[PDB]
């Protein structure tokens, strides 16, 4: 399966990094240390083509984990699963792993294919975790840049 | 846990050579697999991440190489400061692991071990204890067996060695084989002999010496 | 540039703890992990502990995991080791190193010698390994000094004041059963020479102000 490199930053600016195992957060980075961003591997999954959405797996590329979503007390949520890397990216991805990909006044969107309305989010405030969210102050609009070094 | 192994353990290189080195994990890493050089008494440094792209300051000699499992490390044309423990560490999860590592040196020619033994002196045992050191001067490759007969009888357990860093001119080592034996078991033995094996040695050498003659 | 200093090694009791320091300097600390490895003598490195940028998060090895503790301060620019329950095992030299993304450890510290033992502060006894009365004419013999139960680290050997530096291997330490040091210098000379020349190896132990000079004879 052929997926490709990238760095996101929401629409504030600001930049994805890891802060544990298996958590992101998202904070203002100066220009010398734009190389901490976290390095996704988007891959394109077999699904549901719908009029501006596009199905697509997030997985870190330089780590044994995905970007899924579940449920954890009624709440959707979510989290950075383990995998075993030789097994992944698959064509048939588990649908806990697919986000929508939507593409509106040039940003990007993902929802997760699981919970319809739920979207990858950061907070307004500094260096907070990344989450699935979605009235609200969520922020839910990312710029994708290519990876290169 | 993710366990890394390293091959080989030794690697004897001519200066000029391409070398290349292994490095395996336990389980598939994707790329994250870094490499690492360290010479001895010296602090560790980074030369490859994520299996094949280059770090800033690096010679451009050093090129990794692989994914999922097997990795490796290319020296393009050793140069005699490349002799040196070589590390890969994993970062694809936790707990972080490195691999053994691959000690790499200058071949040269063989060279056979120059052997001393030498008795305890009488300063020594007058404090209770007694030390035989056997000497292996000037040799390669590093690979020698020293083997410590007592009467014709094969000792274990009682003797440390101890092995220099290569010479950076004649590129040999050398090492010291040190019995160390009671004041009272030594007086009980009269024959002391240390056998060496080594390649530049078409028959192994005993060097002996009779307990006070 | 990039530097890192760490601060805190020495000699402590088994059971006993220490605080290990590493103070960063040349790029924005606070946005990046940092780490401590370790080295045993004469082994491979062997991975301790990470601590997230912000330090809200860390992990350790197995091996370290309850009885050592990682923090930060990143107001001062320091990266902190808490060891604690320390053992023999645990002697080694601690090497404090930031790491690129979670990944490779690419900035590393000059490293800190932590040493565990029970052992008190003691000078060597030096003894001959004389010259052997079979060195054959035109020919090399070797002498040297069985420098013997030392603690802690390191001595320092010389041959005839410094005057002598060809052919002499002074081997690196071996630790005894004893929890004491012992090494020998030894020196390859004309067997010719052994009548006509003095040697004399210059042993020095700072730890324990012992100076030491030598005289290795042939035996009579
Ligand atoms: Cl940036
Ligand atoms: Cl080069």
């Amino acid at each position: 399966v052929r997926s490709l490199n990238c760095t996101l930053r929401d629409s504030q600016q600001k930049s994805l990094v890891m802060s544990g195992p298996y958590e992101l957060k998202a904070l203002h980075l100066q220009g010398q240390d734009m190389e901490q961003q976290v390095v996704f591997s988007m891959s394109f999954v077999q699904g549901e083509e719908s009029n501006d959405k596009i199905p697509v797996a997030l997985g870190l590329k330089e780590k044994n984990l995905y970007l899924s979503c579940v449920l954890k007390d009624d709440k959707p949520t979510l989290q950075l699963e383990s995998v075993d890397p030789k097994n992944y990216p698959k064509k048939k991805m588990e649908k806990r792993f697919v986000f929508n990909k939507i593409e509106i006044n040039n940003k990007l969107e993902f929802e997760s294919a699981q919970f319809p309305n739920w979207y990858i989010s950061t907070s307004q405030a500094e260096n907070m975790p990344v989450f699935l969210g979605g009235g609200g102050q969520d922020i839910t609009d990312f710029t994708m840049q290519f990876v290169s070094s | 846990e993710i366990v890394l192994t390293q091959s080989p353990d030794f690697q004897s290189v001519t200066p000029k050579e391409k070398v290349t080195i292994t490095c395996r994990a336990s389980q598939s890493i994707g790329s994250s697999l870094h490499w690492y050089q360290q010479k001895p008494d010296q602090s560790p440094k980074l030369l490859i991440k994520y299996a094949s792209q280059s770090f800033s300051g690096v010679p451009s000699r050093f090129s990794g190489s692989g994914s999922g499992t097997d990795f490796t490390l290319t020296i393009n044309s050793l140069e005699a400061e490349d002799a040196a423990a070589y590390y890969c560490h994993q970062s694809s999860s936790l707990p972080f692991t490195f691999g053994p590592g691959t000690k790499v040196d200058i071949k040269r020619t063989v060279a056979a071990p120059s052997v001393f033994i030498f008795p305890p002196s009488d300063e020594q045992l007058k404090s209770g204890t007694a030390s035989v050191v056997c000497l292996l001067n000037n040799f390669y490759p590093r690979e020698a067996k020293v083997q410590w007969k007592v009467d014709n009888a094969l000792q274990s357990g009682n003797s440390q060695e101890s092995v220099t860093e290569q010479d950076s001119k004649d590129s040999t080592y050398s090492l010291s084989s040190t019995l160390t034996l009671s004041k009272a078991d030594y007086e009980k033995h009269k024959v002391y002999a240390c056998e060496v094996t080594h390649q530049g040695l078409s028959s192994p050498v005993t060097k002996s010496f009779n307990r006070g003659e | 540039q990039v530097q890192l200093v760490e601060s805190g090694g020495g000699v402590v009791q088994p059971g006993r703890s220490l605080r290990l320091s590493c103070a960063a300097s040349g790029f924005t600390f606070s946005v990046y992990g940092m780490n401590w490895v370790r080295q045993a003598p004469g082994k491979g490195l062997e991975w301790v502990a990470i601590i997230w940028y912000d330090g809200d998060n860390q992990y350790y090895a197995d091996s370290v995991k309850g009885r050592f503790t990682i923090s930060r301060d990143n107001s001062k620019n320091t990266l902190y080791l808490q060891m604690n329950g320390l053992r023999a095992e645990d002697t080694a030299v601690y090497y404090c190193a930031r790491d690129l993304r979670t990944g490779p450890f690419d900035y590393w510290g000059q490293g800190t010698l932590v040493t565990v033992s029970s052992a008190s502060t003691k000078g060597p006894s030096v003894f001959p390994l004389a010259p052997s009365s079979k060195s054959t004419s035109g020919g090399t013999a070797a002498l040297g000094c069985l420098v013997k139960d030392y603690f802690p680290e390191p001595v320092t050997v010389s041959w005839n004041s410094g005057a002598l530096t060809s052919g002499v291997h002074t081997f690196p330490a071996v630790l005894q059963s004893s929890g004491l040091y012992s090494l020998s210098s030894v020196v390859t000379v004309p067997s010719s020479s052994l009548g006509t020349q003095t040697y004399i190896c210059n042993v020095n132990h700072k730890p324990s102000n012992t100076k030491v000079d030598k005289r290795v004879e042939p035996k009579s």
